[PDB]
């Protein structure tokens, strides 16, 4: 029919040309679609007080504990820090240390807007049989407390106690709870183009776009360290999500 | 008013610069001052009204010292784009200038005339 | 199809026009002062309530499909790109810390009926194309040699945006993706208009203010970016006409300013 | 502004484009302008028919 | 009595300290005081078309006619042009040309304000016995018309005719008439501090602070020139004068 | 005797104060736009609705009676005399042709009860003291060597103001008088206040706009000039204190601007 699509705003079934007005029969709603769990990352389990990674760039011969901790955000991250370029180690054995990375494939498969906001609901699942553990979390912009104290000649890491929530699960159990949107920024920028500092900043790297941080540890004294490593899984959900402006979608190769 | 081939196109910019230490030349300078953009189309005529701003209610009609009481700046014409001459239309259009008085013009004091036209 | 919009002491004329696209909401002009500060703000006045004009590179047959150029806002004012000179607006910008404003732009071309081609212009929000992959803004001298940006798999995948080097402690990963890819086939989602060679000459858009905070820093914000891309390569009969030109005009709307201080300086 | 001067009869201040309508302040009137003396010619004086 | 003059605004007869309130008995009014004639300048009388003086600086060997014409203003003038520094030739015989100068002693003896405005009433008095003459005047910003035309082989200067007023007085007569305030500036600045041009200007020199210009000529053809010079006197008056702000008064030496 | 006046984002405090002198008319703030132009004017806004501060030379015993210093307005802003920096006001001034505004200033000193002397400050209208007799404004470097201007018969008679050379055609007259003399004994006629060392520390005046036209050129107007003169020479007991200092503050009121253009340049 007559129209002018160069103007952009085109008009708007078969009743117009030849109709059929098939009756309705809301599964695409933003609030409904995003309410379901999905894996985020897999992390080790602590057995003593750890040293948080230093900010980049990290020089050779720097002592720290890497592989633990994990942010709560869909945007790409590296070494438990915000990042922009997603990457992976597809190459064979090399040298140095390998940096853990994460990303929300399912979220970005339909991330067709710019700004987002919702509540987060976290849960944790163990992997090794009959494993006992616990979880700890702190808000954005805070810091992880190091060092340990002595009780009856046993070194208890400080992270056993704090004003932030703690969770103890029975042998072979699971954890779950819901946290509030606590970042300073009003909404989460899916893609950004600003700078966080007046000088020496990196374009397009947001500062406090997340929900917090999480870690896992065993309720034992530091005098009972073991050798075999342990692992833990993490899942997240979104509650009352909202979107605020259109955007693009990931490109699909034509190979 | 424009005089040239019908199927041509272009865009012009008109400017008016109040008095300054030096006459503005570049398009970048011209843009900041009062201005407007003329587009070739169905209507080939355009009117540009020069605002009246001065430190005194009246102004002298003839300038000798070029004091602020007589001079009032400059007017200029700049080609914003390049004129596209359609094929088979030879080249080089022309522009006609039409001047007149506004609706609130006025003159006050009569004076003697110059009989130079008789020689 | 003949209309003129007057603002301040300047005006613009349109021999052809379809209308004005109002973007997300009706009446983008309406706005309110921010809420993340207390000091009284500075508002609009005649000195800044006017248009501004600039120039872009020319269009040549050699250009291929999907090539593009970008003009960040308001960073164009600060960089003086394309000869744009904000004057009073730039002077006021350099003497403040917080800003909030809308935008309203129009682009014109001099295509004639004896040419075939198409152009697409859109206001992509929250993008970074000006910066080189190294992590430094593209200089005015560098922007001249290359007149148009060449589309490539890297840009399509967003694999070459600025990043942070890890350091000798780690091993270099293989970068393969980033959240700022460019998808040419879907650019029409953002407000846009098709600048065809046989239908019109000037296009225009009206956009409101957006951002993840009620106000953004006035020295780094890059909310809106103007993008021009070529769909159908230019082609015409030899000897008729050569390489048309491009121009654009900008005008802020209902701005606010906060945080007075001396002129910005770096180091 | 839009106009067509080829037709001859053109329309008709700054209120139309950007205004200013400066108040009036009739020295050009035909009746008033032409009322003042001016020399015409110099002639001799007769002393006979 | 108690007071504080440092504050500036002091309060305000013998009834306050010891009174006497002598009854009133308006001779100082501005409108009344300035209404009386006073001499302004003495000028020669033309006998042919003249060449107006060139603007300063005037180089050596420049042909012109000096000593005629005269402005209508109280401010100091030199060579029939506005000036700032008043001067006189008290020295004995020298060289070059002597520049006529003028000033309103009586006006400046009581010029105790800055801005002034009033109508001017001019009159002319002859000096030599049984002299016949005429007067001509033109507004501010105008020019004097030169050249002459031939009538029956007599060269009549162009200034015989014009749209500006002319006055013919009988043998041994006198002239008088009142002119309107016609300068562009709203009021007359007694003392000024601005500049009239953007560049190459002289500070404190006003542009069009006057009432007009005057000259005298004989109703005769140019073919009857004589030798002996003639002189004329000029007087002025002010009507409905007004003043607008306080000022100082001329300094008196203590010798 | 304790009051503070707040304007914009800046404020001023007065431990001692007699009041504010309102000059010719009550409520100098009231004003109306000019009538010698049609283009819409620019009015006040928060960026320029604030105070400014500067410094003057010190006061030393060597100074004798009637010496003085002058600070033209607004020419002080343009010349950056005494370190005064108009900032936004200067930037707006350089981008306009016509201006009209009032003024409101205050001067402070740090005299103590153990000093004797007096100072007189007044707003002399339509005067020229900054310019050298040659006909050139006094430079900032030249203004330093001579801290105070020495009164002399030439200045008293006004015999040395700028003038125009006649040329070789004429003979040089003997200049003896001019309409810009200075009469020290009558300076109190203009609005003023006596800054005695035993009564107060800060003085202030409020003046309206004046001029022989409804508006004056913004690059040459010199309507109001700030003048400070010494009546009683300073004197104090040796070893107590040395050479107090002086400061002043300025603030425009209800300004108007007309005739936008690019930045002023000369040649």
């Amino acid at each position: 029919s007559t129209d002018n699509a160069e103007t952009g705003v085109i008009e708007a079934n078969t009743d117009t040309d030849f109709g059929e007005l098939a009756a309705p029969g809301n599964h695409t709603n933003v609030k409904f679609l995003f309410d379901r769990s999905r894996l985020l990352n897999v992390i080790k389990v602590l057995e003593k007080d750890a040293v948080f990674p230093r900010p980049f760039p990290t020089q050779e011969g720097a002592q720290q504990d890497d592989g633990y901790f994990c942010l709560l955000t869909p945007r790409p991250t590296v070494a438990s820090r915000p990042a922009t370029r997603f990457g992976l180690y597809a190459n064979p054995s090399g040298s140095g240390v390998l940096a853990n990375t994460s990303l929300d494939f399912n979220f970005y498969s339909l991330a067709c807007f710019t700004y987002f906001r919702s509540d987060l609901e976290v849960t944790v699942v163990s992997l090794e049989p009959d494993l006992e553990f616990a979880v700890g979390w702190f808000p954005s912009g805070s810091e992880y407390q190091a060092s340990s104290f002595v009780y009856d000649q046993l070194h208890v890491p400080f992270h056993f106690t704090g004003r932030t929530p703690r969770a103890f699960a029975s042998k072979g159990g699971k954890v779950s709870f819901v946290l509030p949107w606590n970042s300073v920024s009003s909404v989460l920028p899916v893609r950004w183009g600003g700078a966080s500092k007046l000088s020496s900043a990196t374009r397009g790297l947001p500062a406090h776009a997340d929900w917090g941080t999480i870690y896992a540890f065993v309720p034992r004294p530091n005098e009972k360290k073991s050798t075999a490593v342990k692992h833990v899984a993490v899942y997240i959900r979104y509650k009352n999500a909202r979107a605020w402006c259109p955007s693009m979608l990931p490109f699909r190769s034509y190979k | 008013t424009f005089c040239g081939p019908m199927m041509a196109r272009g865009k012009f910019l008109l400017s008016y610069s109040p008095p300054n230490g030096t006459q503005p030349q570049t398009l970048s300078e011209a843009m900041q001052c009062t201005y407007s953009i003329w587009d070739i189309g169905l209507n080939s005529s355009w009117t540009f009204v020069v605002p009246y701003i001065s430190p005194s209610d009246y102004r002298e009609t003839r300038a000798i010292t070029n004091s602020v009481y007589s001079a009032d700046g400059w007017f200029s014409l700049h080609k914003l784009t390049k004129i596209t001459l359609p094929p088979d239309c030879p080249q080089s259009p022309c522009i006609l200038f039409f001047a007149s008085a506004g609706e609130d013009y006025t003159l006050r004091l009569p004076v003697d005339c110059n009989p130079s036209y008789v020689f | 199809r003949v209309t003129t919009q007057t603002a301040g002491n300047t005006a613009i004329n349109t021999q052809s026009s379809l209308g004005v696209l109002c973007a997300y909401v009706e009446d983008p002009t309406k706005s309110d002062p921010p809420s993340s500060s207390t000091d009284q703000p500075t508002t609009t006045f005649t000195a800044i309530d006017r248009w501004y004009t600039g120039r872009l590179n020319s269009w040549t047959k050699a250009v291929k499909t999907f090539s593009f150029q970008a003009v960040p806002l308001p960073g164009a004012f600060l960089s003086r790109q394309g000869g744009l000179n904000g004057g009073a607006f730039t002077a006021t910008l350099h003497r403040h810390f917080l800003m909030k404003c809308g935008w309203q732009v129009q682009v014109q071309c001099n295509l004639t009926q004896f040419h075939q081609g198409a152009l697409l212009v859109a206001m992509v929000p929250e993008t970074t194309l000006d910066v080189k992959p190294d992590g430094k803004a593209k200089s005015l001298q560098e922007l001249n040699e290359e007149q148009w940006v060449e589309m490539s798999d890297d840009y399509r995948t967003g694999k070459n945006m600025p990043f942070q080097s890890l350091g000798t402690y780690y091993r270099p990963p293989n970068w393969t993706w980033g959240p700022n890819f460019i998808n040419p086939y879907q650019v029409t989602v953002f407000p846009h208009q098709i600048l065809n060679a046989r239908t019109s000459t000037s296009v225009d858009i009206n956009v409101p203010y957006i951002g993840e905070t009620p106000t953004q820093s006035s020295e780094t914000q890059n909310s809106w970016t103007l993008l021009v891309m070529v769909l159908v390569p230019l082609d015409y009969k030899e000897g008729a006409t050569t390489d048309p030109e491009i121009t654009f005009s900008v005008r802020p709307t209902s701005p606010y300013f906060n945080g007075l201080r001396n002129r910005y300086t770096a180091g």
